[PDB]
Formats: structure tokens, C-alpha cells, sequence
């Protein structure tokens, strides 16, 4: 047979899928473990018979188990689903979002303070800046890059900035599309703004002594026109 | 820019105000406070905050984090509020707000997350210290595994493997049983302690345990739980700063509960199964919990109390003990009562800590789940505690987690290195998803490093895809594992070279701070009440009032969670 | 005595001229020569050619083989012939005609086959070198026993195990970190070599990683790959002798393609996922595998192309980076592009290695049968090489072969050691049954000694009957996997005993030669071209033409020989 | 999933149980290990439909298999069992005393002097 670890593995899912239908005929309500072994074996079947592609089967599994097959909160426990399979075509991953239907039951549950927004960089300087993507490739901008050192696809007055981030949620990025224009909003860099790396334009605090040799720069390397 | 309360939640996890479902259980834990920036969060990722001279400093610092657990909510005796977390030299470096003082707003000096700093995301998390099961039986190393899979990362306790002596009772007894054990240990992920044979009235065999490199004594009344066993093993744990565990005398052959007590003259004591099923003087042992020297303790198949508890004792008693059929009841009358009470007991703070009773009657991978079924159950008999400030359940979590992390390990003098999420202890941490709080761990953390985790196929093109199970990480293996694991002993044994003497590879340290521990020393369980038994009735009384509670019929952490 | 053909055939294997199909492939391997003098081959069995006085001699001398592997058939870069191998002291001591020269005509002269010479029959297998997989996420232990079952006996990469920094870079960064996988890598039977965090604008933090053993860097863009690092992390890789492995930035944000090219300056990098749905600059990340001094690989998830493989990815992307339900596309116009593309740059010779991504969107157990799965597809689209000389695949068979052995060696300075079936290099070695060439091995040969293997009951009274899975075998176990396995690090830290330092017991070498490989330097994958991509249409050219294939509906390697 | 080590041998004992069920259907007299899988797949099936209690089951299952259901000595050989099930309210141990009705066949049987 030449049993690889990954067959095995696969045998513990396949008879915890068979346990899983056995339950289900019986009438049980599924619980998380179950539900997911029920879904992932029907998932291996159909990838068998090589007869659905991954794209049809992604489709089919959304609620595969209804709210009332499961236990209450199963179907929030369980927002997504993936399952390896080998098709005529090779071993392929199946993603599943909401194989579990949702009831009103969610363990784990967030209930907020308020429902009143989060004030983000609260008391920092807004400046509006109206930016173009001049380059032939849409390009997307991080929330703690320094706007200044962009690719100098974007078209902007870089004077302007100089030493500032996009007042964006942190982890965010702020797309412009090739031949797109936004108005950004920006906002001064936080602690010492001691700018290190990136498009080395600066490679220091931005201050106003450093502020002429980094245009400088930015103009040599082709970032100011 | 004003970001949508939703928006913020799903991106960085609970801010100050929110309160988290523990599980599926009713409990509500309540962020009090959160250290971060609004707009300087932590985010890793493909164009996020953690990047080159952005959120990731190029500016070399002295505190570069060896790893960073951003967006955190800590649950700890310390309190439920939300920080990033950084990890240093296999130590909580800092609590508060990570990242790059060059680029960021308000980071904590000590918290520089740089080229060197590995990326943990927390946002969404349960952070907790890792368990320590202070009543393990060292039966069969496959305990380990079922331990560290339920957030279990320290064990004390004793045995030899499958034998009658190790099978009854927590103990290694002997020079040559504790060597050969301590060198055993160096195999696993886990760290241990080991406990000596405490039932001798002759001081030469306990100091040559002590010397060996046990950790306490323990006293089991199958090697005869006698006063002069008691008083003598007492006398060497006082000279030597080692702890005593105590299993007393069941059927009250040498003296009743009062003479055990009085034996024990006010001496610190961690006394097992204080409900008495696990074993104990019939029918008052519970009584001993009033006591403020005695440190005590539940063992897992009595807590929570339900609707089975009873029918399954009565048996499991008999295999256990290997009874004679002939034997039929009295325990159908005298646990009830004292079961029902020990609920009760846990949550007014009377028991301080949980432990498993690992396959000697009690379950190993059980400690956390049937602390917060009992917790759970507690808050739907009485209610929300008088004790909480606010809509939320905060000291009554804070109550229950303290009695697995931060009492066992006070009461083994090991509080200076592990039992809680504070800055300069050793990183054992447990990551959780709120929805499976108490019942099923995302990661394991050991000594800085991920030692157990669950993981899905080995072949899969990402970590996610089925089947997810429990498997041993990196930190577990190699020469890593003597990196990530503590092997406790004596500060006798320590002092004098126990390390190279047995060729130990493991990180050994000193229990230390064991015989000046009462019950004032306890987080959030320091109660104290004259406990009385009625003889005719088993039923338990707090100062003079009926302290009960009702069978439970389901218990919460349980039947959505496991398959078998 | 003349002997039928087919009787010669099943007694020895293969002769020149004979054609062998790998697999259920339509790639036919054709013995170019017979280093045997017919009459005088080696035979092991009761009244066979191995034996005292005989086939084994009884005459002492300085080149008695350890192990002798009786009639492959080597598959190799260096080429595809049938001649004996001779192991001693764990290295490839000879290829020829072994036995003894007292009784046998044309015996290779260092290639004596003595009393202390084991054996292995080779008869009718195919004998490769051990797979190089230079992208391993250091995610899980549990994929070495995967990777071993493949055909993979060295990996590359990085990682803290299951951890976000690991899910999504090859990254063990910092001295502490760097130095806790080094001794946890004592563990396994797998050659390993760690890469540390490139992305980094600061000399310091970039030297303090090679000086704690790492062999290279990685630049992923979740720490940020901006030109800035680009150039601070060759600049030190070039001072050290170092790799270097680039994820570049996808979304463009500090510059394009060309932007990178020219911060790179001409430097030695070794590309990973050179298509880009693995990531890197959107749509035109593919370019680069033109330019001479890039070194570009492939991971498995888009190799070969199929009718599920942009599906699959408009998914996978989601779950391995993390990604908003909201986003639905881009990928869908620019993937079918570029996945098509980079099957036929494979047959050109332009990508050069293939790699893994293991867990973090690519397959640990896929490097070797996807790459015969792409060789065969291209066969049958594109049909025999034009370079082919005779009714034989062998050309494309050496340039397919060399893509996850000899070209990842090249790159990671590792050549000289390991990466082909060569007198003096280490004896890492497969042996395949040429009906499973390319998706099931039968032996792991590593150090001279076996390590892992197809392996049937273990009570049995054969090593034949069922269920024949694949287990661990001696030389990955006690202290003979420290004689069998190494641990490689940089010249730096080799030459300031790290192995000492560190207490590794594993063989422990640097890399050395990684700074001036270009494509020149590849076996038979040493394709420049001019490489495009149309930015509306996303369509791939090399040197103007349109580089496309077309999806499979089947795949070689796959639905005969596995049950799920 | 996240299938603890205790849950992934759940999987071979319940298993062991299904393969005991068929052999019995066949006709087949269960041996030692047959004996003891049949009896804890019945005792998990019950706790997984959780409207037996702990008592109910150690009672329901006192010579569940009988003398000529299995081979000669196994009733002998098997004392007591005992399995360990979730039900509502948690894991429960479920201790059987006599789960399979002995025969007058003793493997290891001790003769008095
Ligand atoms: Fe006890
Ligand atoms: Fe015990
Ligand atoms: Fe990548
Ligand atoms: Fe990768």
C-alpha cells in the first residue's frame, strides 16, 4: 500500500465522518467535531468520484448542515472549512465559508461597551492631499509607511508629506488604482519620527534641518518630478 | 479617522468596556483596561503595522523582543484587561504596548519590537498562564500529552509507572526511585516535581528523599497515615523548606479529623480531595478547609457536582481500591452532602486549588474544563457573585482561574517562576479562542517557545485543513526541550549539584517559600469558616448554615466540544 | 553462453539501450551505458555471486565497501546509466563494477566488495540523489516524516512553528530564536539550515543572525520588502557568503518590479514562487526569472497547471493571509496568466528549482511527484524534447531531475556536499521501483545508512506482508541519526564553534560559494530570455512570444497510487 | 476539530467495536478483545444519546453478552469493564461488573491443593 503519514491522517477523518453520518441517521443533533468530520467525508467522496470541480464543491458545502441537523452555536463556531482531497487532477484544498448554518446561540461571544465609533490617531493634524497614480500598475499604501518615500508612480506634492503616515486603521492599506485619483488623509508620524529605511529618502528625525536634503534626494531618485 | 466599534473588534479584538462569553459557559469577562494607542495597534501581515522601520524598529535596542503577542486579552488573578505581550530570554519581558518608539505613540521602553522579534497574533485571544496540576500520579508518560492538550504545562506529584504504590498514591519513593524518575523527566515537554514517601516516624529516610531531590512528602494512609507519620515528616519538610500533601486516615484507625489536625499542629499542609470521596476520615475530612494552615485542594471527577457523580463513585471506588464485591450504602449517605458542599465551597473561596487525581481516581486532561463547569454552574445556582463591580463575572473568574495557575503554585514555592501572566516570570502561556475557552487550547507556550499545538494536515498547503489535532511543536523536541522544560527539586538537592549528579540536561530550579504558606497567602481564595459535618445526616455546615448545591443535569465545555 | 534478453532483464535490470517509462508518466529514461562486464555481475542470495572467496573477497583491502547497491539504475544530472554503487565512511565511495578482482574481470579498483560489505539489490530500481526543498516553513515537526516519504532528505527555510510570522515567512529571527531551532533540530533525521530576518535597514541586527548560525536571509514583505532592506541585507549576505530568498512586494508600495531589480543590483537572490500567486509584485513579479542573477524556483500549489489550480487559490489566499469575507476578481484575470506561463518556463529552462512553501500555501509531500506531474504534462502538450537524442525523455529527465537536487544545492552552498550521485559526496540517496518513480520510494538512504522506509507488519515473517506503510528506520534513531543527519550553518559561525557552543551533536557544516551562482551556474536550467507581462491583459511573453500552456483535467503520479 | 490524544483512541476501541458487531452479526463467537469492544461501543453509543444514566447503564450491561455469544473462558477472563464516556453533564466512568456471562471454561483457572 505505501501508507504515507498524510493517509493516515486521513483515515482517522474519513471514520470520524462515517461516526458523524451514524449519529446524524440516528437523529443526533451534530456537535463541532462531528459536523466538521460529517462535511470534510463528504468532501473526500465527491473528490473520488472525480466528478465535481473544486469550484462546484466550495458552492454545494455552504450550509451542507442545517441549524437544526447541529447543536446550538455550532454553525458560528465553525465560520469556515478546509479539506484536502485528492481529484483526477492531484491533491487540492476545499474552502468551505459557512458549511454550518448560524443560529442566535454564539459561544465565545463579544458583547461591546458601546456601539459608538473608535477614534483612531485622536488630536493628530489632518492634512488633505489629493494623490494619482501616474504608473501603469495599481499600487495599495500601508497605514505606517512614510507617505513621502510612496512609489514614484504616485504623482503628489511630496513636500506636503514629508514626515507623515495615512490616517487609516492600523494593518489598513489605502488603494490607488493605475490612473486613479484620491484624496488621501494624513496625518504626522508618531514617537520621535526617526524615519529609518524604506526609500532611504530621509534616514533620520523629520525635522525641518532635514527637510531640504530630503526633497533633494527625493528629486534625484526621481520621486519629486 | 473614526473607525466603526464592529470594524475595530474584528480587526484588533475587545477594548475597554467589552465583555467575552468564557465558552459556552454564562461567565462574562470584562476588559478593564486596555494599554494600547487608538491607531497604533500592532497588525502582522503583507503591508500591515509590523514592518521595517515602521512598526519594526531598525534602531537596535537593548529590550528586542524575542517574540511579540500583539492585541492580547490577559485573564489572570492580576486582572482581565488587554495588552500586547512580549517575550524575552524564555521570559515575560513586558506587558502593555509593543513596537517602534521612532515611528509609534506611547510604547512601554522595555516592549521594542525589532529585527529580531517573531510575530504572535493575539487579537481575539485569551491569554492565560499555563496550569499547574499539583496532584499528578507519574502512572503512564501518555498523561502528558492529554495534559498539555488541556492547558496543563507544570505537574507535581509522584510515581514509579504502573505499580500498586504509584497507582494509590503520589509517590517516588527512595534515593534510587527518585533518581531514576528525575532522569525519566528529562524525555518530556512538561515540567515536574517529585514527591517522596512521607509516611515514616524515623528522620533518616525523609532527609535521604529531600537529598535526593524531592520536592515535598507526601502522606497516604495505604503507608499508614499515623500522627507520629505526620509530626515527623512535618518536622524534616520545616527544616528542609519542602511542601507535605496529605491523604489522612479514612477509617479513623489512630484518631479522628481533630487528632489528624492537632498532629498537624498548625504546620503548612496541602491536604488532596478535600471532600473526601478521593479518600479522607469518614465523614468529616471536609471540615479541615476552615483551617487557616491547611492549603486545600478538589480533585476533578466530584467537581462539578451532577446528576452521575455519586452512581459513578460508588463503583469507581472498587477498582480503584479493588474491593470485594460483597461490599454493596454509606457512601450513598455521606457523599452526597459533602460532594453538594464542595461546589459551594469553591466558589465562596473556602477550596483554594483544583487538581486531577490522574487515573487514581480522577481525571489528567479534566483540571481546566471542570473548574470552569463548576464556576459556570455556581453563577446559574446563585447567581452573579455580591463580590462583582459592573455587568460582568471578573472575581469569579479571577476566583477560579487562581485555582490552577497561581495557588498550586504558591503552595510549591514555585510562584517566583510560573503560576501567572506577570513580566520577569518564565513564559509557559496558553493562547485560547474565546468560543472554546476552558476546553480546547490554540497554542502552547513553554520556556519562550510554541511546545504543543493544534494543527491540521502535515501535507496541506496551509495549517487550517482537517484533521486538526493536538501534536507536539518544536520546543518539545531536540535539545529545545531542556531549553523549555524545568525539572523542580529541593534547594537541599539543588545546592549541591543534583543538575550534573544525575546529568540532568533540563533546566533545574529550587522550590522555595513552602512552610510560611497559610491561606492568606492565596489569591482570591482566602476564606476561612468553621466547617462542621452533622454525623447523622453528612450534611455540611459553613459557621452554622447549610452549605449545599444542587446536582447538575448538563454541564457547559462538554457535549459541543468533544466527539467521544 | 548467450542468455534471452528478458531473462537477463529480470536477473539484472536494465542494459543500455533499454527504455524505462517513470511512473505512469510518458517519460521513457534510456540507459546510456553498462559500467558491468557481462557474466560478471553481482548477484546476493544462497549460491550467488556474493560470497567468500567469490563475488566477496577474502583479500584485505583500504577500499572495502560499507554498502554496495548491486545494478542501479542511476538518474542523475551527471547522467541516466546502470553501474554498481559503492558506500564507505557515509559518503559515495565509487560508481562502476564492484566485486572482487582475484576472481572477476573489470572491476572498478576502489569498489572491493568484502567481508565488511553489506548489501542492497538495485537489480531493476532506479537510484536518485536525496530532494533539496529550499522552502520549508519551520511550521511543524510533523513534516519531515511527509518530506522523507517524498524523497526529501534536506530542507531550507525558517520558522518558530505555528506562529503568524512563521505561517507566512521562512523566518527564525534573532540570536535566541536562531540558536532554540538549531538544538531542537537535534531531533530529526532531516538535513536542516535556517534563514533569519533580512528585512532589516540596520547592519547589526542583520550580522548578529549569521554569526548565531544562519545559513542566509529571508526578505518577505510582512516585515517589509522595500528597496532600502533589499540593499542592507545583500550588502551583508555578500560580506558573509551567505543566501538570500525574496517574497517581494505584491502591492507595490515603495516601487515596481524594476524598482527591486535595481536595488538587488546584480546580486545573487534566490526568487521563491517566481509566478507570484505565492506573492510578490502584482502582475509582473514573473519578469524577473529572465535576469542572470536571479535564481528562480517554483512552489507546488500552481505546478502543474490544472483545472482546479485558480479555484483552489482564490481561497487558499484567504486563509493563509488572513483576508476579509468582503473581498471576492484581480486574481482571477492576472493568475491564469502567469500559473500557464510558468509550466512551459519549467520545460524552457528558465525556473530552475522547486520548492515546497510548505503550510504556508504549498505542499510538504509534493515537491517531487508535482515536478514529474509538470514534466509529463509538458511532454504531452508540448511532446519530446527537441534536444533529445534517440527514442528517450532523458534530457528533459536531467533538467526536471536537477530542479529539487543538484540547483537548490547551488544555490544554498551546499554543492559539495550533497545534491547528486557523485563519487565523494554524502550518501543521501533514493531508491525507487520504477512503477512508483517520482510518488512512492521504497528507501532513504542518508549518511551511508538507512533512515526511513517502506516497511510491512512488524510481527510478520517477512518484511512484505501488509499494511506496508512507510516508518523510521535505524539510522534516524538513538545516536546514529547525530552520524547520519547535518545541521548547516554559515562559515562564521562554523569557525567560531557553534557546534560546541550550541552542545549539537548532529553533523554540523557551513555553506560556502552562495554569492557568485547565476543562472550560469545551474545544470541544465541556465535559460536568460525577456521576460514580460502585459499589464491589461496579464498575459506572460518570453522574447515577445506568448508563454502559455493549457490546464490538465488529469495528472500523472496521483489518482492510481493514493486512497485519499 | 482538535482531537485530543484520549479522543484519537476513542476512534480504534469504538472501531474495534463496529468490526465486534459485524463478526457477530456474522454468527461469529467474540474472543477476549472482540467481547470487551462490543460492550464499550454499546456504552459510548448510550452516553452519546445521553437519556441513560451511569447507574442505568452499569445495571443494562451485567452479562450484555451472553455464554454462547462468545467463545469458551472469555465471560472468565473479563470480570468487570470499565469505559469512559461523555454524557451531558461530562465524562462518566461506567463500571461494568460481569459484563460477559461466564462458562464453566477457566483459562488460568487455580486448583486447591
Ligand atoms: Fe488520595
Ligand atoms: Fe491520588
Ligand atoms: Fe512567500
Ligand atoms: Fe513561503
Amino acid at each position: 500500500m505505501k501508507l504515507t503519514p498524510k493517509e493516515q491522517e486521513k483515515f482517522l477523518l474519513y471514520y470520524a465522518g462515517e461516526v458523524a453520518r451514524k449519529r446524524k441517521e440516528e437523529g443526533l443533533k451534530l456537535n463541532q467535531p462531528e459536523a466538521i468530520a460529517y462535511i470534510s467525508a463528504h468532501i473526500m467522496d465527491e473528490a473520488r468520484r472525480g466528478k465535481k470541480t473544486v469550484a462546484q464543491l466550495m458552492e454545494e458545502c455552504v450550509h451542507f448542515l442545517k441549524k437544526d441537523e447541529v447543536m446550538p452555536g455550532v454553525g458560528n463556531m465553525v465560520p469556515d472549512l478546509g479539506v484536502e482531497a485528492n481529484f483526477p487532477d492531484g491533491t487540492k484544498l476545499v474552502t468551505v465559508n459557512w458549511p454550518i448554518e448560524p443560529d442566535d446561540f454564539k459561544a465565545g461571544e463579544i458583547k461591546f461597551a458601546s456601539d459608538k465609533d473608535i477614534e483612531l490617531n485622536a488630536g493628530k493634524e489632518i492634512t488633505e492631499l489629493k494623490v494619482t497614480n501616474k504608473g501603469p500598475k495599481s499600487l495599495h499604501v500601508g497605514s505606517h509607511f512614510h507617505f513621502f518615500e510612496a512609489n514614484r508612480a504616485l504623482e503628489f506634492d511630496r513636500e506636503k508629506a514629508y514626515g507623515k503616515r495615512l490616517d487609516i486603521p492600523s494593518g489598513n492599506t489605502l488603494r490607488i488604482g493605475a490612473g486613479e485619483t484620491k484624496t488621501v488623509h494624513l496625518i504626522p508620524i508618531g514617537g520621535s519620527k526617526k524615519i529609518i529605511g524604506m526609500n532611504g529618502l530621509l534616514n533620520g528625525i523629520a525635522d525641518d534641518l532635514h527637510k531640504q536634503k530630503a526633497l533633494e534626494k527625493a528629486k534625484h531618485h526621481g520621486f519629486i518630478k | 479617522m473614526k473607525m466603526k466599534r464592529q470594524e475595530y473588534v474584528n480587526t484588533y479584538g475587545p477594548t475597554t468596556g467589552d465583555k467575552v462569553r468564557l465558552g459556552d459557559t454564562d461567565l462574562w469577562a470584562e476588559v478593564e483596561h486596555d494599554y494600547t494607542v487608538y491607531g497604533e495597534e500592532l497588525k502582522f501581515g503583507a503591508g500591515k503595522t509590523i514592518r521595517e522601520g515602521m512598526g519594526q524598529s531598525n534602531s537596535p535596542d537593548e529590550n528586542t523582543l524575542d517574540l511579540v503577542i500583539t492585541n492580547a486579552l490577559i485573564i489572570d488573578y492580576t486582572g482581565i484587561y488587554k495588552a500586547d505581550i512580549g517575550i524575552k530570554n524564555g521570559k515575560i519581558h513586558g506587558i502593555g504596548k509593543a513596537g517602534n518608539k521612532d515611528m509609534q505613540d506611547g510604547v512601554t521602553p522595555h516592549m521594542v519590537v525589532g529585527v529580531g522579534t517573531e510575530a504572535l497574533a493575539g487579537e481575539g485571544m485569551i491569554i492565560t498562564a499555563g496550569g499547574i496540576d499539583s496532584h499528578t500520579h507519574f502512572l503512564s508518560p501518555q498523561q502528558f500529552p492529554t495534559a498539555l492538550a488541556n492547558g496543563v504545562t507544570t505537574m507535581f506529584g509522584g510515581g514509579t509507572g504502573p505499580v500498586d504504590g504509584t497507582n494509590a498514591t503520589t509517590i517516588t519513593p527512595g534515593v534510587w526511585n527518585l533518581h531514576r524518575m528525575l532522569r525519566a523527566a528529562e524525555e518530556y515537554g512538561m515540567n515536574v516535581g517529585l514527591l517522596g514517601k512521607g509516611n515514616s516516624s524515623s528522620r533518616a529516610q525523609l532527609v535521604e528523599q529531600v537529598k535526593a531531590g524531592a520536592i515535598g512528602f507526601k502522606l497516604h494512609e495505604d503507608w499508614g497515615t499515623t500522627p507520629s507519620a505526620i509530626d515527623h515528616c512535618l518536622s524534616v519538610a520545616d527544616e528542609y523548606d519542602v511542601q507535605v500533601c496529605i491523604h489522612t486516615d479514612t477509617v479513623n484507625e489512630a484518631g479522628y479529623v481533630d487528632d489528624t489536625l492537632r498532629a498537624m499542629n498548625g504546620r503548612a499542609i496541602h491536604a488532596y480531595h478535600i471532600e473526601g470521596a478521593g479518600g479522607g476520615h469518614s465523614p468529616d475530612v471536609i471540615t479541615m478547609a476552615g483551617e487557616v494552615n491547611i492549603l486545600p485542594s478538589s480533585t476533578t471527577p466530584t467537581i462539578p457536582y451532577t446528576i452521575n457523580t455519586v452512581a459513578e463513585h460508588l463503583d469507581m471506588l472498587m477498582t480503584c481500591h479493588h474491593l470485594d464485591k460483597r461490599i454493596r450504602f454509606s457512601q450513598s449517605r455521606i457523599r452526597p452532602g459533602s460532594i453538594a458542599a464542595e461546589d459551594t465551597l469553591h466558589d465562596m473561596g473556602v477550596i483554594a486549588m483544583t487538581s486531577s487525581d490522574s487515573q487514581a481516581m480522577g481525571r489528567a486532561g479534566e483540571v481546566i474544563p471542570r473548574t470552569w463547569q463548576t464556576a459556570d454552574k455556581n453563577k446559574k445556582e446563585f447567581g452573579r457573585l455580591t463580590e462583582e463591580k459592573g455587568d460582568n463575572d471578573n472575581f469569579r473568574i479571577k476566583r477560579y482561574i487562581s485555582k490552577y495557575t497561581i495557588n498550586p503554585a504558591i503552595t510549591h514555592g514555585v510562584s517566583e517562576y510560573i503560576g501567572s501572566v506577570e513580566e520577569g516570570k518564565i513564559a509557559d502561556l496558553v493562547v485560547w479562542n474565546p468560543a472554546f475557552f476552558g476546553v480546547k487550547p490554540k497554542i502552547i507556550i513553554k520556556g519562550g517557545m510554541v511546545v504543543f499545538s493544534e494543527m491540521g494536515d502535515s501535507n496541506a498547503s496551509v495549517p487550517t485543513p482537517q484533521p486538526v489535532y493536538y501534536r507536539e511543536m518544536f520546543g518539545h523536541h531536540g535539545k529545545a526541550k531542556f531549553d523549555t522544560s524545568i525539572t523542580f527539586v529541593s534547594k537541599v538537592a539543588y545546592e549541591n549539584g543534583i543538575k550534573e549528579k544525575l546529568g540532568l540536561e533540563r533546566k533545574v530550579l529550587p522550590v522555595k517559600n513552602c512552610r510560611n504558606v497559610t491561606k492568606k497567602d492565596f489569591k482570591f481564595n482566602n476564606t476561612t469558616a468553621k466547617i462542621t459535618v452533622n454525623p447523622e445526616t453528612f450534611e455540611v455546615f459553613v459557621n452554622g448554615k447549610l452549605c449545599t448545591s444542587k446536582p447538575a443535569t448538563e454541564v457547559a465545555l462538554a457535549s459541543r466540544y468533544t466527539f467521544f
